[PDB]
């Protein structure tokens, strides 16, 4: 499980205070991407290197 | 544009919130719940192996049964590596379809060995026991990239 | 009073009890569809099946985009 | 911001295509991720085997050899679900 | 139905195929116990893939008390195998092997000694096969630049100082036989076989008809059912001596199995493969039995190369690589226990082999390999478990003896067939399954014959006697099996 | 002729050192690495040893 939260970490960014979306009321963690971010919002996710993850 | 008969409604967002009533289900599969939990076991674990997106389509694809199979398959979320099998016992039909990254690791071999694993279960009288059968026979064929 | 009797009551009761509801309730046909028999007509709409099972890139659906069908190969039976 | 990726080469050496596979173990590349299940089965039943054993003891008590039954018997259990299930492809 | 094929390996591939070439309108029904074709000794992992037309293999050549070299059993076994390329090259004619490279792919086959005594003996040899026209393009090479320019893999670090040699035949082949089964059984399904994959034949017994009652069970659903055969043939690896047992048929009275492991090393390290394109067969180390001959090959397996180092000796109490750990107790009858202890007195020598291979630590495997591949660093090799072969224990007097061939076993009534045994196996199915519709149905056979003969031009003749229909044959097959490309 | 239960304390202590003592050789002989291994792993990258050690 460990190994899975740094996966999730790699994937998705570090987690952050969450903000309600402006049209409608989405709520979404606002999280960190560690690495590069594709042309939208998601991140590239980073592939795992054997070291901690912020 | 319309929702579903009675009690659905598109949200703020493009999720449609839906509802069912109280005493029926949702999914309304005609198949037991063991069946198709081993079904998603095959699909899911039996086919990591060959690493490429193993898909099942019970519907009815009719007219041209290739040319049907092949926009199904397009349907598929990755169809660069995937394999789909389709079934119609309306049309007593199947018809395997496969991606262009899905070439010369065994899967045009297995692919008849898998067709006639379906057939056999179908003649036998199991459509979710062939589908099954060919999925399990078509993943041990393929090779992973 | 009787305590083997008043033992047996309380062990046997609630089982006489338990399956007799049994009986009346777990025998009762359940909100599941019955099994698609291959005689009968396909009437349920088509159900396309995945396994979810590779990486997918990103999770994001944007920049997926449409590279194309890109088939690779075909089958055919008939039962 | 602050924070460079890492690149890493570490040298490897079983090659893992059999075993656990990194959809259910992230790091199976990394380090030691699969002990066979035989293992494990073994190990359980030889725990309560152990368990059971300890009843043949210097003691006058009672309870400590029913506490041993119960804490076997609740081993055996746990070891017969898992080869069951994984005998018939984790079902029920 | 007409007839049964019990497993879907090679065999029964060609002899279904066969049947429904000679007699189209007969029923056939394939059973299968795993969920595909294929997917046990015919997978190819499972099986070293040579083609094997005893090029390469010196087990086939022992030196006689006179120092002569006996090539009889070199010259039978690429005749068989030159049928099975006949059959393979009229099969692609008529659209039942549509894909030639995913199965059959042209390698030099090579034999590969070294130390004084071993290279005059593979001079002896090359000196007896040439004069034969199944060999005479075979070459002897003992030069080291020569040596270095075919096998740079088997050269790099080598101390030419101890003299090396090889036999090298340009036109061998390797095989992916799971390929080949399922194009065959892909062809008979596509002609009105049916095919039951996922389903485990439990029992045959004889009806009063002289038809077979075989009991099936759906592995899947649990449910057992019965279908009629008027032939059944028990193409079931491992799994066809329990199967010959049950039947009870006099002629599988007293016969054991022995179930024999194999481990190859392999890479597909381009930095290796690209720097070894041969099958490199070795000596046998003394008391070895004659498949424990160690060998160096490329395979194609779909598409890629690969180099593949052994076999390794395993062993496992299962018949089938997805067999039980009770196949082999449950194969103990009181009938064949005499055999079976008998072999343990009998074959002292590849008990204590057998025993030695087990013990091989991965280093140790990735030294065998450094006789051939001297350079060889253990982090570019991966140990794969190969197919589990049954060897045939026969009564021998008051013991038994071990089988390494491949037995046909036929009722006398020809009503049910079945093969036993484990080389060469593959490469022989169709000689073997030609010997199986000799024996089984020789009421038919000779209406048969003529349309066996478009299939195989030389059924019925030595090729090493008639040495113009050898290189017709030959050119025939070559150019249709695309062995030119 | 008497065993007493110190001769089990005193094998157990012995396997205990066996074992401690030949682990490193134990697990290579198990898992199957002897690459000349310089970088550490994190011990939720080896779920296997963490869990031994735990
Ligand atoms: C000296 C040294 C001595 C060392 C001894 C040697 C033993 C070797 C190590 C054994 C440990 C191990 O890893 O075993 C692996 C092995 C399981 O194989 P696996 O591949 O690890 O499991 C994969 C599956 O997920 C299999 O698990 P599952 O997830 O499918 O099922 C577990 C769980 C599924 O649910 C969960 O996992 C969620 C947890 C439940 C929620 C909490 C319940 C409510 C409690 C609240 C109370 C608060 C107050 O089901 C349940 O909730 C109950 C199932 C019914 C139990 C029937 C028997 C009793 O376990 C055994 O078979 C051995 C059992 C030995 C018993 C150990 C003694 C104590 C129990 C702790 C271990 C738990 C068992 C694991 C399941
Ligand atoms: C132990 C290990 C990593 C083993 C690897 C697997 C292996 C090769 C096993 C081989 C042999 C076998 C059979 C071993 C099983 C039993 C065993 C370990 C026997 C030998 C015992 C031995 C000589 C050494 C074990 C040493 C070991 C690593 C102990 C845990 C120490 C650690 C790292 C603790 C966490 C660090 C930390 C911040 C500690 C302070 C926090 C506290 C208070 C932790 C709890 C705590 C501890 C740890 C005490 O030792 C203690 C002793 C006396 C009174 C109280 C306490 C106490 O409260
Ligand atoms: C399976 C596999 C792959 C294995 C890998 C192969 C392998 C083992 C590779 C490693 C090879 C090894 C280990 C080589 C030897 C290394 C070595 C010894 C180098 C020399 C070291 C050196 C410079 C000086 C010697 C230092 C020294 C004393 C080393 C040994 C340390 C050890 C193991 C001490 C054990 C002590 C011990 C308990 C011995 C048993 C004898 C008995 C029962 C004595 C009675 C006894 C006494 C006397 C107590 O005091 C006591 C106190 C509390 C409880 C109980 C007892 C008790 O039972
Ligand atoms: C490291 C600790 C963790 C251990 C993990 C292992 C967990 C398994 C625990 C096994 C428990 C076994 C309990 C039974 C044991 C047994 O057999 O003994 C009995 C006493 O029963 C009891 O209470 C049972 C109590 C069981 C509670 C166990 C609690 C577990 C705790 C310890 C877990 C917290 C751990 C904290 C971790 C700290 C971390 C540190 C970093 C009877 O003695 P007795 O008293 O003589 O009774 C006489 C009559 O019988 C007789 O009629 C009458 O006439 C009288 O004579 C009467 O005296
Ligand atoms: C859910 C279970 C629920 C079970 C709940 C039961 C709780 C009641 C226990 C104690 C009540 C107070 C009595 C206190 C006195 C005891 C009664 C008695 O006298 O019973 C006759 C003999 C001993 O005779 P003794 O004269 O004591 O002398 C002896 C030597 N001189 O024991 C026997 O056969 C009968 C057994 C008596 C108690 C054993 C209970 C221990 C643990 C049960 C299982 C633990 C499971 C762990 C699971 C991981
Ligand atoms: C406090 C706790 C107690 C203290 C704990 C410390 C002691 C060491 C810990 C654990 C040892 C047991 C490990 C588990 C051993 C695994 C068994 C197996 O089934 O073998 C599979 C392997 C993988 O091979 P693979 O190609 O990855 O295939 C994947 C197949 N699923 O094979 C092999 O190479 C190895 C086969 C032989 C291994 C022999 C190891 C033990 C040697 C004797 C030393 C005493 C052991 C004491 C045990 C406590």
């Amino acid at each position: 499980s460990l190994q899975r939260s740094d996966r999730e970490v790699l994937e998705h960014g570090v987690e952050t205070g969450i903000i309600k979306r402006l049209p409608h009321g989405a709520y979404v963690e606002l999280h960190q991407p560690l690495g590069p971010v594709d042309e939208h919002g998601h991140p590239i996710p980073l592939e795992y290197a054997g070291a901690p993850l912020p | 544009e319309l929702d579903l008969p009675y009690g659905s409604a598109l949200t703020s967002s493009g999720r449609i919130s839906a509802v069912t009533e109280p005493g029926e289900l949702s999914v309304h599969y005609p198949f037991p719940t063991m069946d198709l939990v081993v079904l998603d076991d095959a699909l899911k674990y039996g086919s990591r192996a060959a690493k490429a997106r193993f898909a099942v389509y019970i519907g009815p694809l009719g007219a041209d049964t290739a040319a049907t199979a092949r926009e199904i398959l397009a349907n598929v979320p990755t169809p660069e590596n995937a394999v789909l099998l389709a079934v119609s016992p309306d049309q007593r039909a199947i018809e395997v379809v496969y991606g262009a990254d899905v070439k010369g690791r065994g899967i045009e071999s297995a692919a008849p060995l898998g067709v006639s694993a379906a057939a056999a279960s179908f003649k036998e009288g199991n459509l979710i026991d062939g589908l099954i059968s060919a999925v399990r026979v078509m993943s041990a064929g393929v090779s992973p990239a | 009073m009787s305590t083997a009797l008043t033992h047996g009551l309380i062990g046997g009761v609630p089982l006489v009890l338990f399956a007799v509801l049994a009986l009346i309730f777990l025998t009762r046909k359940g909100p599941h569809p019955d099994t698609y028999k291959m005689s009968d007509p396909w009437t349920h709409a088509p159900i396309l099946w995945a396994a979810e099972e590779p990486r997918e890139h990103g999770h994001g659906g944007h920049g997926h985009d449409s590279h194309g069908v890109v088939i690779g190969g075909g089958a055919s039976g008939k039962w | 911001m602050s924070s460079t990726q890492d690149r890493s080469q570490l040298d490897p050496e079983v090659e893992r295509h059999t075993g656990v596979d990194v959809e259910d173990v992230p790091s199976a590349e990394w380090g030691w991720s699969h002990m066979p299940i035989g293992v494990m089965h073994i190990g359980g039943l030889l725990s309560a085997a152990f368990l059971l054993v300890m009843m043949r003891g210097n003691h006058v008590g009672h309870v400590e050899d029913w506490f041993l039954i119960g804490f076997a018997a609740v081993i055996v259990a746990l070891v017969g679900r898992n080869w069951w299930l994984r005998r018939r492809g984790w079902i029920r | 139905t007409d007839v049964v094929l019990v497993g879907a390996g090679i065999m029964s591939a060609t002899l279904g195929t066969l049947i429904k070439l000679l007699e189209p309108n007969w029923s056939i029904t394939m059973i299968e116990r795993l969920d595909g074709a294929a997917a046990e000794s015919s997978d190819p992992w499972n099986n070293a893939g040579t083609g094997h037309s005893a090029l390469c293999e010196l087990n086939y050549t022992p030196a006689l008390p006179d120092g002569t070299i006996d090539i009889s059993k070199a010259v039978n076994v690429n005749e068989q195998f030159q049928v099975s390329r006949q059959f393979w090259a009229h099969a692609v004619e008529n659209g039942v092997l549509p894909d030639v490279r995913s199965f059959l792919n042209p390698v030099p086959h090579v034999s590969f000694v070294y130390g004084a005594d071993n290279v005059q003996y593979l001079k002896a040899r090359y000196n007896a096969l040439v004069t034969n026209p199944l060999f005479a393009s075979m070459e002897f090479i003992d030069d080291k630049d020569e040596f270095t320019r075919r096998l740079p893999l088997m050269a790099e670090k080598r101390d030419f100082s101890e003299p090396v040699a090889l036999n090298w035949s340009q036109h061998g082949t390797d095989v992916d036989f799971g390929s080949l089964s399922r194009q065959l059984i892909g062809f008979a399904a596509g002609n009105g076989m049916t095919t039951m994959f996922g389903h485990d034949v439990r029992d045959l017994s004889k009806n009063s008809d002289g038809s077979w009652t075989v009991k099936v069970r759906n592995r899947r659903t649990g449910n057992n059912f019965k279908i009629n055969a008027k032939f059944v043939f028990v193409g079931a690896g491992g799994g066809a001596l329990p199967l010959l047992q049950k039947s009870g048929i006099p002629e599988a009275k007293g016969f054991g199995g022995f179930p024999v492991g194999g481990a190859f090393l392999r890479t597909n390290k381009q930095h290796l493969t690209s720097r070894h394109n041969a099958k490199v067969y070795g000596l046998p180390p003394l008391g070895a039995p004659p498949m424990s001959v160690p060998h160096l090959d490329t395979r194609v397996i779909n598409g890629r190369q690969w180099l593949l180092f052994g076999p390794f000796a395993g062993w496992s109490p299962k018949f089938l690589k997805q067999g039980k750990v009770t196949d082999l107790p449950l194969s103990v009858k009181p009938n064949n226990l005499a055999s079976m202890l008998g072999v343990g007195l009998t074959e002292v020598g590849l008990l204590k082999y057998l025993i030695g291979q087990l013990l091989l630590s991965e280093p140790a495997r990735v030294e065998t390999l450094r006789e051939f591949a001297p350079s060889a660093v253990d982090s570019d090799w991966e140990l794969d478990i190969a197919g589990q072969r049954v060897q045939v224990i026969r009564r021998k007097g008051a013991g038994g003896v071990l089988e390494f061939g491949t037995t046909v076993l036929a009722a006398a009534d020809g009503s049910i067939a079945g093969l036993l045994g484990a080389s060469p196996g593959a490469s022989t199915a169709v000689p073997a399954m030609l010997d199986v519709l000799q024996r089984c149905f020789a009421d038919r056979y000779q209406a048969w014959t003529p349309k066996l003969k478009e299939m195989v031009p030389s059924l019925g003749t030595k090729l090493s006697d008639e040495p113009k229909l050898f290189e017709e044959v030959w050119s025939w097959g070559t150019k249709v099996l695309k062995l030119d490309v | 002729h008497t065993i007493p239960q110190g001769v089990w304390v005193a094998v157990g202590m012995g396997l205990v050192f066996a074992l401690l003592i030949a682990y490193p050789f134990i697990e290579k002989k198990v898992t199957g690495d002897d690459a000349h291994h310089n970088l550490l792993q994190r011990p939720r990258d080896v779920p296997v040893r963490t869990a031994i050690g735990s």
